[PDB]
RNA sequence: GCUACCUAAGAACAGCUAAAAGAGCACACCCGUCUAUGUAGCAAAAUAGUGGGAAGAUUUAUAGGUAGAGGCGACAAACCUACCGAGCCUGGUGAUAGCUGGUUGUCCAAGAUAGAAUCUUAGUUCAACUUUAAAUUUGCCCACAGAACCCUCUAAAUCCCCUU
RNA sequence: CCUGUUUACCAAAAACAUCACCUCUAGCAUCACCAGUAUUAGAGGCACCGCCUGCCCAGUGACACAUGUUUAACGGCCGCGG
RNA sequence: AAUUUAUUAAUGCAAACAGUACCUAACAAACCCACAGGUCCUAAACUACCAAACCUGCAUUAAAAAUUUCGGUUGGGGCGACCUCGGAGCAGAACCCAACCUCCGAGCAGUACAUGCUAAGACUUCACCAGUCAAAGCGAACUACUAUACUCAAUUGAUCCAAU
RNA sequence: AGUAAGGUCAGCUAAAUAAGCUAUCGGGCCCAUACCCCGAAAAUGUUGGUUAUACCCUUCCCGUACUACCA
């Protein structure tokens, strides 16, 4: 929106009288064009689960381009009106009372999606005898896969591992979604050595 | 116009009264420190050159 | 003030960080900012990673400090090397400077088997030692701290209380 | 439709200047009419609809002097007729 | 509806030479070189004679197109309804003009005036002069005394000035 | 050069146009150019033909970018003493 | 020539619009391990590229234009010269007095830092604007200082406006 | 008739510590000349004024340059 103001002062017209406009009052100076203002986010309430925005019932502030073109037209989100806000607020209150969420927070859904398609390389050093426990396994998630996993959430196959091979790890997110990820026990290599041998050569 | 030998400078009182007067000095000499009468204190006090006004 | 150097210092200050573990028990490191701050917990965690990633008990903890060794005035300061012996030297040590002058320094602090209190005391001496080049209060000198062992990743130490 | 001074100086020439809104083509769905319309709108129209929480609210809430569109008033009559009947 | 150029579809060009022709001679036809006449004329561009072209970039009838901040132009600043350095009509418009012309009954009276500023010396504004009314008091003419040294004209005079 | 054209109403000419020659721009379609396609089309100079069109890119302009290029573009093409 | 980019075109940013890429350089000196490799002497932290044109806004460079003007004096105008200020002659003695008349100069410099403030009465470049001289008084200086509105001829520029 | 501008080694240019080049003189080179090599010498048009001078101003003189138009 183009906003302009008159160079010349318009004489007062009084109560119930239209102002008298001379031809010099047509002279305008640009005050501000609103298209150059910084863009503001749009407040919406999600109805479905989005890959990165969030899940149903979450107040998300997204770009106006994203909300007006993708979320609103496809029904993924609705306006955060006071009526809509109260509805979803009551919805989550009933879900808490009924213990029927099983939907995960904004971060939890992304973790599950990553954990569905991933493989962990548990580098174990050959020289020193090693026994795999959920505390050790969760360490490799932070290093290799970059996932912070609570030690208690991990469920090892309960068979002690002292030899290199293939196993499975069960990962549970928020006590709701249980993900069984592949496990590959390979001889440990230093990351500076490993990156030189494979990434640099190929 | 190309010639330039003197400049016009402002002398400000050292008494802190804010009284100032303009004087003419040679461009190639050091800043002036003159004993000039200050109306606010009603006695002669030291004045120190602060800023050049123009070129004479 | 070079544009590239000032922007990088602006960007590192703008890196998000959070206190404490998130509500989710299992979460990606990409989804949440850094969480581990305490030096005492960092030393314990570095020893913990030694047990989990089976390695030698004694490890050189090469602390990396993202020190703002510039932007005192419009003219940035120049690198030097202030040598001060630590209260608990590992078995005067020079404070090296980056070849690329990217304002990060790699200096060994203490062995892994050393007690956390001794390691923390050594860290405090280094903080005063590195700031000795430009002890002026006009501009900040420390931005981020990353305490890493030889076989572990760094942790964003909460160095702000330890700055004075 | 107005006049401007060159370099914003009143001692310079007085030139003719016309400011035109940036027009965009957008598709809007009306819940009451159960139909989608391809309507030429500006960025301001999107903000007003967003502040009204929907096209249907925006058409009904906006007065005639603020809509500034015969099509907008025609949309209002269609929605009002369905609600009335 | 003139003219400039263009569009659609028409028309005209005898005879002779050569027979090939933006070829020659030469009617119709087109043009207007030279001279005389004419100059309120027959004519707001003509008449008479003499000339240029006359199968071609020709001439020409009809309808249409390009419109003035423009058109069109084998550039002559051509031509665009007799007057085009850019039409015409209406309106703004009772344009403006320091410039020119004009400015209507009777009678009497006073009345000719250093300069300064000015894109100003064809004009204005302020002084000066002139006019009217009013206030109250000296105005003019002038006796001595008095008003410069430097310097070649040792000028005619002036200023001041009571008396009258 | 020629035929031709021009100031209807004081100039018909050596002026303009012209075949020829040369420079510049453009790789392309459904209203001009054109229902065309670089042996083309448009913007210009000069003026058939014949012999020729010499030297100059510092400045100006245009073009091209790393220097630069171009005069059939605007234009220019020397002194003093013996 | 001054003023302007309204217009057109090109470019840049913003607006609007698609999303897509994913950051690696050890090396055991000692030791361990049948390998493959490990331990010790760093394994941190931390991202990137392209959204087509169209439209709109704001800039920039061009093109093509628009608006307006083209000073005076002057032995006619043009050309040349001149345009403000001061001294001298013309103008011999109060003042004043011209010529594109005869001559010489000025657009500063130097010394002070009370060249502080204030105030009778006057002069005045023929108006105005502007300019000039001043007793007393206040405050200083001063009982050596031709000391009290510097020396000097001109030695310069109104209003609006801008800087503070 | 007006106006502009220039006057510098013998010559021609540059700089105003008035230099370089050629010319000039002396020597060497060469049977000889020239080239060459070494070394020397050589000037502000003039008038006066510019603190004092020079590059400046100005007097005068030679040469140069442009303009001299409209009815
Ligand atoms: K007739
Ligand atoms: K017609
Ligand atoms: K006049
Ligand atoms: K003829
Ligand atoms: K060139
Ligand atoms: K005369
Ligand atoms: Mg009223
Ligand atoms: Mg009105
Ligand atoms: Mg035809
Ligand atoms: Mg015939
Ligand atoms: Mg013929
Ligand atoms: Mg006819
Ligand atoms: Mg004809
Ligand atoms: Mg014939
Ligand atoms: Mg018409
Ligand atoms: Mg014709
Ligand atoms: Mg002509
Ligand atoms: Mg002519
Ligand atoms: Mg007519
Ligand atoms: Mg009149
Ligand atoms: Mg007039
Ligand atoms: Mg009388
Ligand atoms: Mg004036
Ligand atoms: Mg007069
Ligand atoms: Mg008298
Ligand atoms: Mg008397
Ligand atoms: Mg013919
Ligand atoms: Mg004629
Ligand atoms: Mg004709
Ligand atoms: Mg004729
Ligand atoms: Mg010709
Ligand atoms: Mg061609
Ligand atoms: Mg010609
Ligand atoms: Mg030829
Ligand atoms: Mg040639
Ligand atoms: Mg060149
Ligand atoms: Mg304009
Ligand atoms: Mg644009
Ligand atoms: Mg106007
Ligand atoms: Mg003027
Ligand atoms: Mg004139
Ligand atoms: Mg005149
Ligand atoms: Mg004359
Ligand atoms: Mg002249
Ligand atoms: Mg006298
Ligand atoms: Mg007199
Ligand atoms: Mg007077
Ligand atoms: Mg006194």
């Amino acid at each position: 929106t183009v906003i302009v103001e008159r160079w010349w002062k318009v004489p007062l017209a009084g109560e119930g009288r239209k102002p008298r406009l001379h031809r010099r009052h047509r002279v305008y100076k640009l005050v501000e064009d609103t298209k150059h203002r910084p863009k503001e986010n749009l407040e919406l309430i999600l109805t479905q689960s989005v890959e990165n925005v969030g899940v149903r019932g979450d107040l998300v502030s997204v770009k106006k381009s994203l909300g007006r073109n993708r979320l609103l037209p496809q029904g993924l989100a609705v306006y955060a009106s006071p009526e809509n806000k109260k509805l979803f607020e009551e919805e989550k209150l009933l879900r808490q009372e009924g213990k029927l969420e099983k939907i995960q927070t904004k971060a939890g859904e992304a973790t599950v999606k990553f954990l569905k398609s991933c493989r962990l390389e548990v580098g174990m050093k050959n020289n020193v005898k090693w026994e795999l426990n959920p505390e050790i396994v969760a360490r490799h998630f932070f290093k290799n896969l970059g996932v912070v996993v609570a030690p208690h959430t991990l469920k090892l196959p309960e068979e002690p591992i002292t030899r290199w091979g293939e196993y499975w790890c069960e990962v549970t997110v928020n006590g709701l979604d249980t993900v069984r990820v592949p496990m590959s026990v390979v001889n440990f290599e230093k990351p500076k050595t490993k990156r030189y041998k494979y990434w640099l050569a190929q | 116009k190309s010639k330039s030998k003197n400049i016009l400078v402002r002398m400000v009182s050292e008494a802190g009264t804010g009284f100032c007067f303009n004087t003419k000095r040679n461009r190639l000499r050091e800043k002036l420190t003159l004993l000039h009468y200050d109306p606010v204190v009603k006695q002669r006090v030291l004045f120190v050159e602060k800023k050049k006004i123009r070129s004479l | 003030t070079p544009d590239e150097k000032k922007d990088e210092i602006e960007k590192i200050k703008a890196y998000p960080y959070m206190e404490g573990e998130p509500e989710d028990d299992v979460y990606l490191k990409r989804l949440y900012p850094r969480q581990i701050y305490e030096v005492e917990k960092a030393v314990h965690l570095l020893k913990k990673f030694q047990i989990l990633d089976f390695t030698s008990p004694k490890q050189s903890v090469y602390l990396d400090l993202t020190l703002d060794m510039a932007l005192g005035k419009k003219k940035n300061v120049e690198p030097f090397t202030s040598v001060l012996s630590l209260p608990y030297p590992f078995a005067g040590h020079e404070i090296k400077v980056d070849e690329e002058r990217e304002n990060f320094l790699q200096t060994k602090i203490a062995t892994l088997d050393m007690s956390s209190d001794q390691i923390a005391a050594n860290l405090q001496a280094v903080i005063n030692e590195v700031c000795r080049h430009r002890p002026l209060n006009l501009g900040p000198f420390v931005v981020r701290a990353f305490l890493r062992s030889s076989t572990s990743e760094g942790l964003l130490l909460k160095i702000d209380p330890l700055l004075p | 439709l107005g006049q401007i001074y060159a370099n914003n100086d009143k001692l310079s020439k007085r030139l003719k200047k016309v400011w035109k809104p940036q027009l965009f083509e957008r598709e809007f769905y009306s819940e009451i009419l159960d139909k989608k319309f391809t309507v030429t709108v500006t960025m301001r129209t999107l903000d007003l609809i967003d502040e009204a929480y929907g096209l249907d609210f925006y058409i009904l809430k906006t007065p005639k002097e603020d809509l500034c569109s015969k099509f907008g008033m025609d949309l209002k009559r269609g929605m009002l007729l369905r609600l009335a009947r």
